[PDB]
């Protein structure tokens, strides 16, 4: 371990110490773009700062690329760096080219001190061991992890460091296998970084309402593809929001109350944002269970709406304007009449802020406007750096939405993403017609060549969200064995294509042994070893490791080996 | 404003018939009109394959992509900004001719009353599209409104020079369309056996041999001749 | 209409304004050796302030 | 669909000191034995020569290109006033050779000379710029 | 309750196959070829996809769209001129 | 004088000199006595010390009082309203 | 010229809380400078007192300029007391007060909406009243007194006028209104008295 | 003077403190360090250096006038304009102001695009290898500016001298039979008659019984102030009078377009006054090196130059006696290679005087029977903005010497405040040849020849079919300042030295006239020529 719990108030303090001056601006907070979990963890960094009047500054980083050309150009005077959502599964020193004895000051007298100070944050559980145990000047946010679950590791690392016959040689094997066997795993999420940060404020005692619903958006975040985090960490939230509530209950609403709630939340799509009817078409979940992409899914909607008693023209009604008397019975209505098609796992408990007069909104709904802002916000090497520029500039948008004084720009997020899931439903049954999922006894392959709007997918949030629909679709079909899909799309401007190599699921709600296990991502190492040799203008640089930007002509051979690789 | 959109007689244009027999409007309602266009069928083929790839992409979903990202580049007007970009620009401006555009429209109308004059004597019929003082009206307007877009309250030249474009690719186009015969059969033989193939003759010494002498830009058009250095000089270009 | 320049205040405001900024100065070259910062962020902007109030005063004049 | 992957480059009318004889030699299609030699003979040429005439017709290139004619981009009536913006019949003027056929000969030019290892060729190209 | 989409199809076929209809028009025939019989080509190639009830255009459906108006444009020639239409057009319709 | 130093063909040549001798007269008055007051700066009260301010248009790297800050275009800083004032009525940062 | 068109005569809203900004106020301190019987640096400020800065002790009211309550208010360094007038039976019967003289004003201290709106803003958790109420007799009182002042323009004489208790941004905001149609209607009497 | 090295970290707090706050100046970390590297060398402790720093960003505020001080030209500039006013004044630098860094000459190919904003504006304008290709609006252009060029310089100078307006040609269809007084460039209709051309339009005009100004050449291409009236009933202006446009004093069109610093201008013109010997020497025409008889003339005047070698020898055009065309031949003919070996003889000839081609710079002036514009024109007057000559024939000549410039055909010389163009063409035999009769000694004949050149305000006032000009390089060709001094070289002209509205023409004329080797001396200080006959 490196920082564990109990020690994060240390880490701040230590961060005060050296960069609190209000001389100068000697604090730089590099946040990774395109991830909702460090876009709230860095807005609860940028408030806490705001607060001791921290100088600071934010640098969204898309690529690794970016972070080590920033790196360079990083000056000396900044002696305290914050990296948000990357940096712990690579070597970092090695990566940004760091040797301690040059960042190295009063080495004495057991102690030691440097002149910068890096503190990576990040969730992606393969801690590279040579950051987490052998570097003092990486600072790793652990989540205790390290203290319990790497033993071993350490004991192997530490006796190859200090041993630099026969017997000895036959130990060092077997302590290196041990290292060898940590890596070769596939790169999952264990916590958010949201609720590392709330524990970091709850330390601290800066702990409000709206730090508590940064931590709920940004751990909703990962419901969607990580739902045993999101379930793991769901009761701490539904402790703190009972904590954090005033106990002046059942009072008269006023323009200034601001009410975290804990409500039934429907697992629907923009359920308050949008009709009834267009929550359940557009659900991921209820898609995976009806099978809505073909002819017959409609026809099996509208008998369920039909069954509920639920007429369609209130039934497509926008959700404010539906009459009270349906609205008031949806928690009846849902109960009497979803176990028929198997949408019990539709009802839920959420998170629902009312800001005074201005309506509810869930966190579910919130998330998916901020990514939605995030997505569609606003020769080959140029192009792609002019994409990269967008989607940094995204970032700020998304950034604004937090703020309640902008709701006519969360507005804006709520309708970018009901035009993003109709798109994403467009190409999902287009791809789901035509077959275009090629299966494989290694991973099914699925490569968009050409149709509509193509120019969305060269997004990475936007192809995963694709990718998370058609892996839901995937989930429940029993007859489908689980196995990993790979996503591409070309770009036709760059004529390079985006592989982007998804993981396999279990169904929502089926809670067996092997659900506990969790899935484990393997094409990072797969892509990096067929990289390495025959040289095919591979870009692998996105904080996502399972992302790739490949030439149009080398995407074959380059799938070729891929197959031709087990390692995943 | 009238905006009519009308077909000549036959469907196609049909050039080798008289240009007055292709329309049949009269000359009073056709002098209403500012602007008279007359577009055409190329048959050309690289135009062609332009304009099927542009329709095809067209009907495969791919405009709803690239004139939404045009739009939002800020090379395009939605139609719901546009209509009230008009609406402000016609209830602001009211643009008035500056002396010098006036003096450049007054000698512009001259010159195009002057070269109807001469294409009605050669042609001995009097022009299916008629130029009059409603035409001189037509370019002030014209003038005005490519002033008013820019909300300038006087027109400048540069509104003058356009307007008269404008006119000359609309009106002129479609008034200068044409379909005696023995001079144009002796000119064509006489300089087919003086001239030989592969030489060249200078304009003035034909002008000596001798009239308006259409032969010349006919035989252009067989691709028998050709006038290259600036009109000076005819060469008879291998046919 | 434009009322009479006071001398002998603006040289004082003057001579307090070049002290002051040079005693935020040498406790800052001090500082560049408790944690005590407010009381150096109030004099700054309590200088930014005063200086303000010259510069419209003078534009205005 | 198939394009010809080699361009062409002529010096018309190609003499033969020796045995008098008059032919075009290419550049960038004829192989190399027969652009140094001449057909009917087998006689070499003058590398010198070679490199005078590439350059005499680069620079009638470059005179055509300057002393061309322009003409009317929609009715191709030849320019024949001095002052004039556009053709009478609304049409912007354009010439009869195009600076895009004279930056590819010129390329074919550059390509032809540092292939053959042309020095003069190679200093006229770099002294047009 | 069928729409067929035009997603997977050579637009360059298509164009090349409107050059080539303009071009023995104007000479040698009489049919109209405008815009209107490139688009007709696409709407047929639709109707051939909603025969078999696809929801997107074949290549199939595509090519019997061509040749169903080039066939169309062929026949309505004087019979001098026919064969040499038919032998210049053949190359679209391999196949068949 | 804190903005940009500007089409100029708008003027004429006595304006122009005008113009000209006008800034270094106003450069004088910055130095002669009220040296220590920025004349030629904002004349909107400072009401916040601190704020936050994007960067629009790259400029590398540029050195302030005691650190330096590095423009790094769509960058967010938070720091004094003191030290940004010239570069955010140039037209580099943004931000209040 | 050097000062804009729009600050030619008035003062900017802006301005008018810079003014409003250096008033004394009441604060509960979070801190304690106090040194003690038993370094630090202290504020030494030349535009204002310092010495109740030096010797704040935690939650011990003392009183501090505005703009400087506001800056330790930034943080959790000190608390802002309403004062007495910002409460909701003062504001009740201040509103009393306007509705029983339709002639004459009520005796608001002159910075009423500025401080109103400052501490509204800033310090929204230090009101022993609730906001959403104190906020809803601001506007009341407002209103009834944009109603008494529409009817007092209407006595735009060119001799003089007396707008007695009127607050500073109410004044500051018909400046430009009364004080450039007295001139024309003074303007006219003169020209009419030349002989 | 005490050498030392401070870090920019220390010098950064008072650097900031001036350059932004009592200016607004942005420095970079780049010129931070470079300004610091300065400040240590030119001073030790670094403690003394805030008038330095004033004096730096004074003079980049008066001069440059932008932000980002730190960009290692823009600091390295103002450091180096602070030594020379420093040297006038009389550190880092302390000597005497060398016209070195105020003489150069400027190539045909580096002058300042200046197109006319046709209401009253003078712009300013400023890739690959086929980068110098002009464009087709190039071509369109090319005479419109010069018309516009033409017609302020008669609404400047006629109107207020003499007051009949000008109306544009388009203006003359309605009118029957008014006068008018038109500006427009004479030049033959493709019908065969002669016609003026207007930006507006053209006319045909009856040059029968007209009056034309005597001292002027009338030729077609050239632009005239044509006086007559009008008739419609053949569409013809029947043309009375007929003169060139009047000319202008440069001093004049310096006010106008404004372009000088006041430094500078002290400096030039006290280096006027303290360089008053130099001597600029202009060898005559058609120096064929091929001809033995010429090149021993050569050695005799290089030896008496040696003596006293020049600021300047300019060597004029035809350095060959023969054209240079790819020649068909197995001999040392080699047209490229002959003219490489006159060159190399050149320098055998050129290299055995040490005291001369020192301290001298030898600009050559190409001709019409140059390589690389002798190819295709084969010694006829081709494209007129002649490249210079190919640096692949000048190896030994240009190791040789240390400063020898080759440059275009119409070149320009900024020796001083004063601009000196030098021209290689006979000018006389075309304007001769192509001069129209008027169906109504020697020096006269100069003299009209420097009139008609001045008056027209352009080098060649040809067609293009006539004299073939790059489209984008015409400016090079217009004489808009009307420049102090112009070397008009000739061969088919009589030596003389004329003036002329503030312009010093002399023409050298033919290397050998008769037996003598002509050349001429020129003086700039003095502004006094004198020709220098040496007997073969
Ligand atoms: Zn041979
Ligand atoms: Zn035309």
């Amino acid at each position: 371990m490196y920082y564990g719990i109990s020690q994060f108030s240390e880490a701040y303090n230590k961060i005060l110490r050296n960069s609190s001056s209000h001389s100068s601006c000697q604090l730089v907070i590099f946040v990774s773009c395109l991830n909702i979990d460090a876009l709230c963890a860095t807005k609860m960094l940028s408030l806490l700062f705001k607060k001791q009047l921290v100088q600071s500054q934010i640098v969204p980083i898309f690529g690794y690329s970016e972070l080590r050309r920033h790196y360079s150009q990083l000056d000396d005077n900044i002696n305290s760096l914050l990296l948000v959502g990357f940096g712990g599964v690579i070597d970092l020193e090695a990566f940004l080219e760091i040797d301690p004895q040059e960042y190295v000051i009063d080495t004495d007298s057991g102690e030691q001190s440097f002149r910068r100070d890096i503190y990576v944050l990040d969730a992606h559980r393969p801690w590279n061991l040579d950051n987490i145990f052998g570097s003092q000047i990486i600072q790793c946010f652990d989540d205790g992890t390290v203290d319990d679950t790497l033993g071993e590791q350490k004991e192997a690392y530490y006796k190859l460091l200090e041993l630099d016959r026969k017997q000895r040689k036959k130990q060092i094997h077997e302590y290196e296998g041990v290292l060898e066997e940590y890596y070769s795993q596939g790169t999952t999420v264990v916590n958010s970084i949201s609720a590392q940060i709330y524990s970091l404020l709850s330390a601290i005692g800066e702990t409000n309402l709206s730090n508590l619903w940064l931590n709920i958006l940004g751990t909703t975040s990962l419901d969607i593809a990580y739902a045993q985090v999101y379930n793991r960490l769901y009761p701490l939230l539904q402790d703190e929001v009972k904590r954090l509530t005033p106990s002046s209950r059942n009072s008269v609403k006023t323009p200034d109350t601001l009410t975290l709630n804990i409500q039934p939340d429907y697992y629907l799509f923009l359920l308050r944002h949008s009709s009834l009817y267009d929550s359940f078409y557009y659900s991921n979940y209820v898609n995976a269970k009806l099978s809505l992409w073909n002819e017959n899914g409609k026809k099996r909607l509208h008998k369920m709406f039909a069954r509920m008693g639920i007429p369609l023209s209130t039934a497509q009604e926008t959700w404010l304007y539906m009459d009270h008397s349906i609205k008031r019975e949806l928690g009846i209505i849902f109960d009497k009449n979803l176990d028929r098609y198997g949408l019990q796992d539709i009802i839920r408990d959420g998170f629902v802020r009312t800001l005074g007069y201005r309506g509810s909104i869930s966190a579910s709904e919130f998330v998916e406007a901020l990514t939605a802002l995030l997505e569609v916000g606003n020769n080959s090497a140029q192009k792609l750096t002019n994409l990269r520029k967008r989607w940094v500039s995204n970032f700020w948008l998304s950034w604004d939405a937090l703020d309640d004084r902008k709701v006519e720009l969360l507005n804006r997020g709520i309708q970018l993403a009901q035009d993003l899931q109709r798109a994403i439903f467009n190409t999902g049954v287009a791809i789901l017609e035509k077959k275009l999922i090629k299966h494989l006894r290694i991973y099914r392959l699925c490569v968009l060549q050409d149709g509509p709007d193509l120019d969305l997918y060269r997004n990475p949030l936007t192809l995963l969200r694709l990718g998370n629909w058609l892996i839901e679709c995937c989930a429940e079909s029993e007859d489908k064995q689980l196995l990993p899909m790979v996503l591409a799309s070309i770009d036709e401007n760059t004529d390079t294509y985006l592989v982007a190599g998804l993981t396999p699921r279990y169904p929502r709600g089926l809670d067996t042994i092997h659900t506990k296990k969790p899935i484990l991502n393997n094409f990072s190492m797969a892509f990096q070893q067929i990289t390495a040799e025959t040289d095919a203008k591979v870009r692998i640089d996105n904080f996502e490791s399972s992302i790739i930007e490949i030439r149009r002509e080398d995407l074959s051979p380059f799938l070729e080996k891929l197959t031709l690789s087990g390692l995943l | 404003s009238v905006l009519a959109a009308a077909n000549p007689i036959y469907g196609r244009y049909d050039d080798l018939k008289s240009p007055g027999d292709n329309i049949d409007f009269q000359t009073t309602i056709l002098s209403r009109f500012d602007m008279i266009f007359i577009v055409k069928d190329d048959h050309n083929e690289e135009r062609d394959i332009s304009i099927a790839n542009h329709v095809i992409n067209i009907h495969t979903g791919n405009a709803n992509a690239m004139q939404n990202q045009q739009e939002e580049n800020g090379s395009e007007i939605s139609i719901e900004k546009m209509k009230r970009y008009i609406t402000y620009c016609r209830l602001k401006c009211a643009p008035r001719l500056s002396p010098q555009a006036a003096e450049k429209l007054s000698s512009n109308f001259v010159t195009i009353r002057k070269q109807l004059l001469i294409n009605e004597l050669e042609s001995t019929e009097r022009s299916s599209i008629p130029i009059t003082i409603r035409q001189l009206e037509a370019i002030i307007r014209i003038t005005e409104s490519l002033a008013k877009l820019e909300l300038s309250p006087i027109a400048q030249e540069r509104h003058v020079d356009e307007a008269i474009r404008l006119f000359q690719a609309s009106t002129m186009d479609a008034a200068s369309q044409d379909p005696s015969l023995s001079e144009i059969r002796r000119f064509e033989q006489e300089l087919k056996r003086r001239l030989p193939i592969g030489w060249s003759t200078s304009y003035q010494t034909l002008r000596r041999e001798f009239a308006l002498d259409k032969a010349l830009y006919a035989l252009e058009k067989h691709e028998t001749i050709q006038l290259r250095h600036q009109g000076q000089n005819i060469y008879r270009s291998g046919v | 209409e434009l009322l009479p320049y006071p001398h002998q205040l603006m040289k004082r405001l003057l001579n307090r304004i070049s002290m002051q900024s040079q005693l935020i100065e040498n406790i800052s070259m001090g500082f560049l050796d408790n944690e005590s910062k407010l009381p150096l962020l109030c004099m700054e902007t309590e200088l930014e302030r005063l200086k303000f109030v010259i510069r419209s005063y003078i534009r205005c004049r | 669909e198939f394009k010809d992957p080699s361009l062409s480059l002529v010096v018309p009318d190609f003499l033969c000191e020796y045995c008098f004889f008059i032919s075009d030699i290419d550049f960038c299609k004829a192989a190399p034995e027969s652009i140094f030699s001449c057909v009917r003979c087998h006689k070499a040429f003058n590398q010198v020569l070679l490199q005078e005439h590439l350059i005499q017709k680069l620079r009638s290139d470059i005179e055509s290109y300057l002393i061309q004619d322009l003409r009317c981009s929609r009715c191709h009536k030849v320019k024949r006033d001095y002052m004039s913006a556009h053709c009478p019949c609304a049409g912007a003027w354009e010439g009869t050779l195009p600076r895009e056929s004279i930056v590819q000969k010129l390329n074919v030019f550059k390509q032809v000379a540092k292939y053959y290892g042309f020095d003069i060729l190679l200093s006229c190209i770099a002294d047009l710029t | 309750k069928i729409y067929p989409k035009l997603h997977q199809m050579d637009m360059d076929k298509v164009s090349r196959v409107y050059a080539d209809l303009r071009r023995e028009s104007i000479s040698t025939g009489s049919f109209p070829i405008t815009v209107r019989h490139l688009e007709s080509i696409l709407r047929i190639a639709e109707s051939f996809a909603k025969m078999r009830l696809s929801e997107f255009v074949s290549s199939y459906d595509l090519d019997r769209a061509i040749k169903v108006v080039v066939d169309s444009f062929v026949d309505a020639q004087k019979v001098s001129v026919r064969r040499q239409l038919r032998r210049s057009f053949a190359i679209y319709t391999l196949g068949h | 004088n804190g903005l940009d130093l500007m089409d100029t063909n708008n003027l004429s040549h006595q304006e122009q000199e005008y113009l000209k001798e006008y800034c270094d007269l106003i450069t004088d008055l910055k130095s002669g006595d009220l040296v220590d007051i920025d004349l030629s700066g904002s004349l909107v009260p400072p009401s916040d010390v601190f704020i936050d301010v994007r960067v629009l248009k790259d400029a590398g790297e540029i050195q302030t009082e005691y650190g330096v800050f590095n423009l790094i275009k769509d960058s967010q800083f938070f720091v004094r309203q003191s030290d940004v004032e010239r570069l955010i009525q140039q037209g580099y940062l943004q931000k209040i | 010229m050097s000062l804009p068109a729009h600050l030619q005569q008035t003062f900017s809203p802006e301005e008018i809380q810079f003014i409003v900004e250096n008033e004394p106020i009441k604060i509960f301190p979070r801190i304690t400078t106090r040194q003690k019987i038993r370094n630090h640096t202290r504020w030494q400020l030349i535009t204002t007192d310092d010495k109740a800065l030096n010797n704040m002790v935690a939650m011990r009211s003392t009183e501090v300029v505005l703009w400087i309550a506001l800056l330790l208010k930034q943080q959790s360094k000190c608390s802002i007391v309403a004062p007495q007038w910002l409460t909701t039976k003062e504001l009740d019967r201040k509103i009393q007060y306007e509705k029983t003289h339709p002639d004459r004003f009520s005796e608001l201290p002159w910075n009423w909406l500025v401080l109103a709106r400052i501490l509204f803003n800033k310090a929204k958790d230090d009101f022993h009243d609730p906001i959403h109420e104190l906020r809803g007799k601001i506007q009341d009182l407002r209103e009834i007194r944009q109603i008494k002042v529409l009817k007092g323009l209407k006595y735009l004489n060119e001799s003089h006028l007396q707008l007695d208790n009127l607050s500073l941004l109410e004044i500051n905001e018909l400046r430009p209104f009364i004080t450039e149609i007295m001139d024309k209607l003074r303007e006219i009497h003169t020209a009419s008295l030349t002989a | 003077v005490l050498p030392v090295k401070i870090q920019p970290p220390l010098l950064r707090p008072l650097a900031y403190r001036v350059l932004s706050r009592k200016y607004g100046l942005s420095i970079k970390s780049d010129g931070l360090s470079a300004l610091a590297e300065f400040v240590g060398t030119n001073i030790g402790a670094n403690w003394r250096q805030g008038p330095a720093t004033i004096k730096f960003l004074e003079q980049f505020a008066a001069v440059w006038k932008q932000q980002e001080r730190g960009l290692f030209i823009d600091q390295s500039g103002v450091k180096e304009v602070i030594q020379e006013m420093k040297e006038r004044e009389k550190p880092e630098s302390s000597k005497a102001l060398d016209w070195r860094d105020y003489f150069k000459v400027i190539n045909a190919s580096q002058q300042q695009r200046f197109s006319y904003n046709p209401h009253k504006m003078q712009f300013i304008f400023v890739g690959g290898i086929a980068g110098f290709l002009p464009d087709i609006e190039d071509k369109v252009q090319m005479f419109l500016t010069r018309y516009y060029l033409t017609n302020d310089r008669v609404m400047r100078n006629e109107n207020f001298q003499n007051s009949m307006s000008i109306t544009p040609i388009k203006n003359l269809l309605g009118r029957d039979a008014q006068n008018f007084l038109l500006l427009g460039l004479l030049n033959k209709n493709f019908k065969g008659n002669w016609s003026l051309e207007d930006p507006s339009g053209s006319v045909e005009i009856d040059i029968s019984q007209t009056i034309p100004t005597q001292g002027h050449y009338y030729v077609p291409g050239c632009m005239v102030l044509v006086e007559g009236i009008y008739y419609s009933v053949g569409n013809k202006f029947h043309v009375t009078s007929m003169t060139l446009p009047p000319g202008e004093r440069r001093e004049i069109t310096l006010e106008t377009i404004g372009n000088l610093d006041k430094d500078l201008k002290i400096r030039l013109h006290l280096l006027e006054k303290e360089l008053t010997d130099h001597k600029f020497v202009i060898l005559g025409a058609n120096l064929f090196l091929d001809d033995l008889k010429i090149m021993t003339a050569l050695s005799k005047i290089l030896q008496k130059l040696n003596d006293d070698p020049p600021t300047l020898l300019i060597w004029q055009g035809s350095f060959t006696s023969v054209p240079v065309f790819a020649s068909m031949s197995s001999r040392n003919i080699s047209s490229s290679t002959q003219f490489k070996n006159n060159f190399d003889a050149l320098a055998t000839l050129l290299s055995r005087f040490d005291n001369l081609t020192e301290n001298t710079t030898m600009i050559f002036i190409p001709g019409p029977n140059d390589l690389w514009g002798s190819m295709v024109s084969l010694g006829a007057s081709g494209t007129l903005p002649q490249d210079p000559i190919p640096s692949a024939f000048t190896k030994k000549i240009n190791k040789v010497c240390k400063n020898v410039v080759w440059s275009s055909n119409p070149t320009r010389i900024a020796y001083l405040s004063q601009e000196i163009v030098i021209f290689r063409d006979d000018l006389s035999g075309r304007f001769k040849r192509h001069r129209l009769e008027f169906p109504f000694q020697k020096v006269q004949e100069t003299r009209k020849l420097v009139k008609t050149i001045l008056d027209q305000g352009h080098l060649s006032p040809f067609l293009d079919s006539l004299r073939p000009i790059s489209w984008d390089l015409d400016h090079t060709l217009t004489l808009c300042p009307i420049p102090s001094t112009m070397v008009l070289c000739d061969t088919t002209s009589a030596q003389f030295d004329l003036t002329y509205n503030g312009c010093k023409v002399i023409n050298p004329g033919s290397f050998i006239h008769n037996r003598r080797a002509r050349y001429m001396e020129y003086v700039p200080s003095s502004k006094k020529t004198i020709q220098e006959e040496i007997y073969i």
